C-alpha cells in the first residue's frame, strides 16, 4: 500500500482519488492520502472551491516512483511532483501517518470497481497520449483538447489519442467502399487492432482511459474517443468472440460509475441506440443494453 | 453547405457543378407471382448528372444486369450511383472536373462523399430545393434510350437544347425544371400541350420542340396552369 503526502492545502478543493473524493478546506490540516492500492494506475483530481472551471488532475503508478502534492501559489493549482530522496520522502509519510493527518484509500474489500475500470490501462500508454516525458505521472484537465479536435491548438497540452475517422482514407479500402464503411471490420482488425495497436488490451485500454477523462474532468474530446471506439467496434460485423464479451464487461461498468445526473452530456444518444438495437453486435452486449435500460431508458 | 431558394444564382456562376439525381436508377414494377405473393422485376434505370450551367447532362444508363444475385436494392442503387459518379469524374479533365456536386436527395451524402475521398476539394452539398428531375423519363428520347440499352452505357445530351444561343442560364434552367415539374405532375396533359400543335418539331438533335420565343411565353404559361390546376385538383381549391 503506498501512499501521496500533500505539503499542505492551502485552498478549498474537492480532492478525488479514483472514484472516490473529499472536500478539503481552506488551510485545513490535510497531508495527504495513503492506503493506496499497488498494482493500477490511479488518478487524483482536483476542483476548486471559487472556480469549478477546470477539473484538472493527475495519472500516476506509485510503482515508477515516489509522488507528493504541493500548491503553486503562483500557476495556481496543486500539482504532482516526484521525490528522488527515498528517505526524505519516507521522513516525510512517517510522520504525517504518526500524526493522522492523512485519509486513507477507502476501498470496500468486495469491492471491483476500479480495476474493471482500469482493467487494460497501462501508465506507459497513458505517457503516450499524454506527453511530458520528464515527469512519471500524466497532467490531464477539462479543457486539454485532442488531436483529432485540433486538426478540424498548443501540440505540446494535446491528448493525442488514435484518431477515428469512419470517412477516411484510412478507413476505407479503394474499391470496397460500401462494403468497408457499413462494415468497419476492415478498419477494426486490420488498420487499428493488427497495425496501430497490435493486440485488444492495447484498443481497451485507450478506451478505458477516455472514458474515465471523460468521466473525471467532463473532458469533451475523450467522451468523443470514447464513443468512437465503441461505434468501431459495434459497427463490425466480425469481431473476436473474447473481445465482445469483455467490451461488454468494461461498457457495464462504465456505465455502472457514471454519475446519474451527468448522462445527459457524457452519453451519446445515437451512438448508443445504434450500438445496441441497430448495429451488427445489437444482441453482443447483454450486460450493458439491462443496465443502459434499467437506468438511463430516457436516452433510448 | 445546403443549395436553397437563398444562394440559387450560384447555379449560374462560373464554377463547374454538377447536379446528381439518383431517383431513377432503380427501377421496378411489383407484380403478383403464380402462389399469390409479390414479386418485382427490375427495368433499365438511370444516373441523371446535369451541369445547370451549360446543359450537359450525363445520362448514365443502369441496365438491369447490374442488379443480378444482389441483396438490398435500393441501398446499393446509392453506392451504385456514387460508383458511377466518382468514375465520371475521374474519367474528366482536371480543368472540366466539377467544384461542386449537388445532390437531390440527402441518402446520397455519404455514398457519393466516401466514393470522392480522392476528391478532398470537391464539396459535396445536400439541397432543400424540390427538384422534379424524376420526371427525366418523361422526356421521350431519354426514355427510349434507357429501355433499349442492352448493357451499361453513358449517353451524353444537351438538356436545354439550343436555348442559351437565345436565353441565359438562368432562364435556361426554370424553363427546364418548369417543364419537368409540369410532366411529373400530369404527364398527359403536360405531353400534350408540347405537341399539340403538329407545325412544331423536334430537330433530330434535340429533345423537345423548336418553339420559337413567343411560342415558348405560351407553352410555359401553358404548364403553369396546368400545375396550378392540378394542384387545385389535388387538394380541391
Ligand atoms: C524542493 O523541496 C522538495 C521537498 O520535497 C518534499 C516536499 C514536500 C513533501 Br509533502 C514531500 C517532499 N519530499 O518527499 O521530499
Amino acid at each position: 500500500m503506498n501512499t501521496v503526502p500533500f505539503t499542505s492545502a492551502p485552498i478549498e478543493v474537492t480532492i478525488g482519488i479514483d472514484q472516490y473524493s473529499f472536500n478539503v478546506k481552506e488551510n485545513q490540516p490535510f497531508h495527504g492520502i495513503k492506503d493506496i492500492p499497488i498494482g493500477h494506475v490511479h488518478v487524483i483530481h482536483f476542483q476548486h472551491a471559487d472556480n469549478s472551471s477546470m477539473r484538472y488532475g493527475y495519472w500516476f503508478d506509485c510503482r515508477m516512483g515516489n509522488f507528493y502534492i504541493q500548491y503553486d501559489p503562483k500557476d495556481g493549482l496543486y500539482k504532482m511532483m516526484e521525490e528522488r530522496d527515498g528517505a526524505k520522502f519516507e521522513n516525510i509519510v512517517h510522520n504525517f501517518k504518526e500524526r493522522q493527518m492523512m485519509v486513507s484509500y477507502p476501498k470496500i474489500d468486495e469491492d471491483d470497481t476500479w480495476y474493471n475500470l482500469t482493467e487494460f490501462v497501462q501508465m506507459d500508454k497513458i505517457r503516450k497520449i499524454v506527453r511530458k516525458d520528464e515527469n512519471q505521472f500524466s497532467y490531464v484537465d477539462s479543457s486539454m483538447t485532442t488531436v483529432q479536435e485540433n486538426e478540424l491548438s498548443d501540440p505540446a497540452h494535446s491528448l493525442n489519442y488514435t484518431v477515428i475517422n469512419f470517412k477516411s482514407r484510412e478507413a476505407i479500402r479503394p474499391g470496397h467502399e460500401m462494403e468497408d464503411f457499413l462494415d468497419k471490420s476492415y478498419y477494426l482488425n486490420t488498420v487499428m487492432l493488427q497495425g496501430i495497436f497490435k493486440n485488444s488490451s492495447n484498443y481497451f485500454g485507450e478506451l478505458q482511459f477516455a472514458f474515465l477523462n471523460a468521466m473525471f474532468f467532463g473532458n469533451y474530446g475523450s467522451s468523443l474517443q470514447w464513443h468512437a471506439m465503441i461505434e468501431l467496434i459495434c459497427s463490425s460485423a466480425t469481431v473476436p468472440k473474447h473481445m465482445l464479451d469483455k467490451l461488454d464487461e468494461i461498457l457495464y461498468y462504465q456505465i455502472k460509475t457514471l454519475p446519474e445526473q451527468y448522462s445527459d452530456i457524457l452519453l451519446n444518444e445515437r451512438v448508443w441506440n445504434i450500438c445496441l438495437y441497430s448495429s451488427f453486435q445489437k444482441n453482443s452486449l447483454h450486460n450493458t443494453e439491462k443496465i443502459m435500460e434499467n437506468k438511463y431508458p430516457e436516452l433510448l | 453547405g445546403a443549395m436553397n431558394s437563398s444562394n440559387y444564382a450560384e447555379l449560374f456562376n462560373n464554377d463547374i457543378k454538377l447536379f446528381v439525381d439518383d431517383t431513377n436508377v432503380y427501377r421496378v414494377t411489383v407484380h403478383k407471382t403464380f402462389e399469390g405473393n409479390v414479386a418485382t422485376k427490375a427495368i433499365n434505370g438511370c444516373i441523371f448528372t446535369l451541369n445547370p450551367k451549360t446543359g450537359h447532362l450525363f445520362l448514365k444508363i443502369i441496365h438491369t444486369s447490374v442488379w443480378a444475385g444482389q441483396k438490398r436494392l435500393s441501398q446499393l442503387a446509392k453506392w451504385k450511383t456514387a460508383e458511377e459518379v466518382s468514375a465520371l469524374v475521374r474519367s474528366l479533365p482536371k480543368e472540366e472536373q466539377p467544384k461542386q456536386i449537388i445532390v437531390t436527395r440527402k441518402a446520397m451524402l455519404d455514398p457519393l462523399e466516401v466514393h470522392m475521398l480522392d476528391f478532398p476539394n470537391i464539396a459535396i452539398r445536400p439541397t432543400e430545393l424540390r427538384l422534379p428531375f424524376s420526371a427525366a423519363m418523361s422526356i421521350d428520347k431519354l426514355s427510349d434510350v434507357v429501355m433499349k440499352a442492352t448493357e451499361p452505357q453513358m449517353v451524353l445530351f444537351n438538356i436545354y437544347d439550343d436555348w442559351l444561343d437565345r436565353i441565359s442560364s438562368y432562364t435556361a434552367f426554370s424553363r427546364l425544371t418548369l417543364l419537368l415539374r409540369a410532366l411529373k405532375t400530369n404527364e398527359e396533359s403536360a405531353k400534350m400541350i408540347l405537341l399539340s400543335d403538329p407545325t412544331i418539331t423536334i430537330k433530330s438533335y434535340h429533345l423537345w420542340p423548336s418553339f420559337t420565343d413567343e411560342q415558348w411565353i405560351t407553352i410555359e404559361s401553358q404548364m403553369r396552369d396546368l400545375i396550378l390546376t392540378e394542384y387545385g385538383r389535388k387538394y380541391n381549391v
